[PDB]
């Protein structure tokens, strides 16, 4: 997603 | 004590924190057992 915590980056 | 070539790195630029294998190139938040579920 857009506000990126990177666990599910789409 | 956690595995060789891993570290914690920040999220959003300014938010919280991911956990990264540096020698492989693998981004997560979660522990490979060398430090466990609690310790």
């Amino acid at each position: 997603e857009q506000p990126l915590t990177p666990v599910t980056d789409l | 004590k956690l595995p060789p070539g891993w570290e914690k790195r920040m999220s959003r630029s300014s938010g919280r924190v991911y956990y990264f294998n540096h020698i492989t190139n693998a981004s997560q938040w979660e522990r490979p057992s060398g430090n466990s579920s609690s310790g």
